[PDB]
């Protein structure tokens, strides 16, 4: 099964630089044309650059509020790809994408048009001078107070991080159902703060450990914290 | 340039009814559009291309058509797990890196009343000076509801954020989480902590609550 993934976003202040890494698995990278693109603010996906194959002579190509900064480089024999990210811009904190053009038709004047058929998950780059900081892991208990019909509400609130983004699981990603996690919301501090529930049985709460794994990657923070039933 | 233009901006089609999407290029774009869909916190997938040709493993519900400048997408049957924003994307005329704004859509299911649940702070967070008590409405629809804080039956105004997921992918409900923040030295000069929570499916307000140290 192919697939893409990209690796390397993270916090970085302005006028500093970062690499991104686009890493195939599946196909060789090398038949395909390297397009990076970026989202933010809940708008549509937005071309940062491309590198077309080798075969096509291995040049790149750039927005305009990238060009002078960004550089796109691959390497075919490990079916990989990097976009070289220089002189960085709070406007550059966005998503970002890696894809193949596994899409492609011509005609006697050369490439037509392409269509982007393999989506890596993304890599979120914060561009910004505040400084990093980890989050606070508080249990949310469940009681009397958070069962309902013989099902009972526990989590946990990662509180005050910075920046973007956390991940929350349970029991190392046996438990799935019924979780919710919530959308980070940003605090007047300047911080973030996000809370993860999940729902499970009353009769549960006296034997299953329930344990929410926390990862905070700028921060080089894991924390696994166990939730423990409250009495009232 | 070809722009791309998508209508409505949103759309709410009720589960197993069917869902039209417009796309219009603002030059022929002969049969070469391809339409894609991003569920929340995922890259886009790529659902159909040539127009109206579906992607591997692209569910048959799915089906687009047009040519020139006028084309669509539809969903039949939908289900909670369309739930996403589509895009559409030109490739007839070079570059091929352009995608309209997309069309948000959204499921319009029954009436769901919220399951209400409230913790109090942990003695951790407490020890550190802060009191953080969170409210949660669980699995409602639809997505407006009103969220009170009181405390000792005094209505709180402007000590507490809130926020609400996406719609969910397996029963189309949302949930939302209320935190209330507060100093330890606030939060020990008061007994009861309450959310009041009114929403279209409750018949009357509901209350969850608890007096500080009885937990």
């Amino acid at each position: 099964e192919e697939q893409l993934v990209e690796s390397g976003g993270g916090l970085v202040k302005p006028g500093r630089s970062l690499r991104l890494s686009c890493s195939a698995s599946g196909f060789t990278l090398g038949d395909y044309a390297v397009t990076w693109f970026r989202q933010a603010s809940g708008k549509e996906p937005e071309w940062v650059g491309v590198i077309r194959t080798k075969d096509e002579g291995g040049t790149t190509e750039y927005a305009a509020s990238v060009k002078g900064r960004f550089s796109i480089l691959r390497d075919d024999s490990k079916s990989i790809a990097h976009l070289q990210m220089n002189s960085l811009k709070i406007e550059d904190t966005a998503v970002y994408y890696c894809t193949r053009n596994g899409l492609r038709w011509y005609d006697s004047s050369g490439p037509r048009g392409w269509a982007f058929d393999i989506w890596g998950p993304g890599t979120l780059v914060v561009v910004s001078s505040a400084s990093t900081k980890g989050p606070s892991v508080f249990p949310l208990a469940p009681s009397s107070k958070s069962t309902s019909g013989g099902t009972a509400a526990l989590g946990c609130l990662v509180k005050d991080y910075f920046p973007e983004p956390v991940t929350v699981s349970w029991n190392s990603g046996a438990l799935t159902s019924g979780v919710h996690t919530f959308p980070a919301v940003l605090q007047s501090s300047g911080l973030y703060s996000l809370s993860s529930v999940v729902t499970v049985p009353s009769s549960s709460l006296g034997t299953q450990t329930y344990i929410c794994n926390v990862n905070h990657k700028p921060s080089n923070t894991k924390v696994d914290k166990k939730v423990e039933p409250k009495s009232c | 340039e070809i722009v791309m233009t998508q209508s409505p901006a949103t759309v709410s089609v009720s589960p197993g009814e069917r869902a039209t999407l417009s796309c219009r290029t603002s030059q022929s774009v002969s049969n070469k559009l391809a339409w894609y869909q991003q569920k929340p916190g995922q890259a886009p997938r790529l659902l159909i291309y040539g127009a109206s040709t579906r992607a591997t493993g692209i569910p048959a519900r799915f089906s687009g058509s047009g040519s020139g400048t006028q084309f669509t997408l539809t969903i039949s049957s939908l289900q909670s797990e369309d739930f996403a924003v589509y895009y559409c994307q030109q490739y007839n005329n070079w570059p091929p890196w352009t995608f309209g704004r997309g069309t948000k859509v959204e499921i319009k299911r029954t009436v769901a009343a919220p399951s209400v649940f409230i913790f109090p702070p942990s003695d951790e967070q407490l020890k550190s000076g802060t009191a953080s008590v969170v409210c949660l409405l669980n699995n409602f629809y639809p997505r407006e509801a009103k969220v009170q804080w009181k405390v000792d039956n005094a209505l709180q105004s402007g000590n507490s954020q809130e926020s609400v997921t996406e719609q969910d992918s397996k029963d189309s409900t949302y949930s939302l989480s209320s935190t209330l923040t507060l100093s330890k030295a606030d939060y020990e000069k008061h007994k009861v902590y309450a959310c009041e929570v009114t929403h279209q499916g409750l018949s009357s307000p509901v209350t969850k609550s608890f007096n500080r140290g009885e937990c």
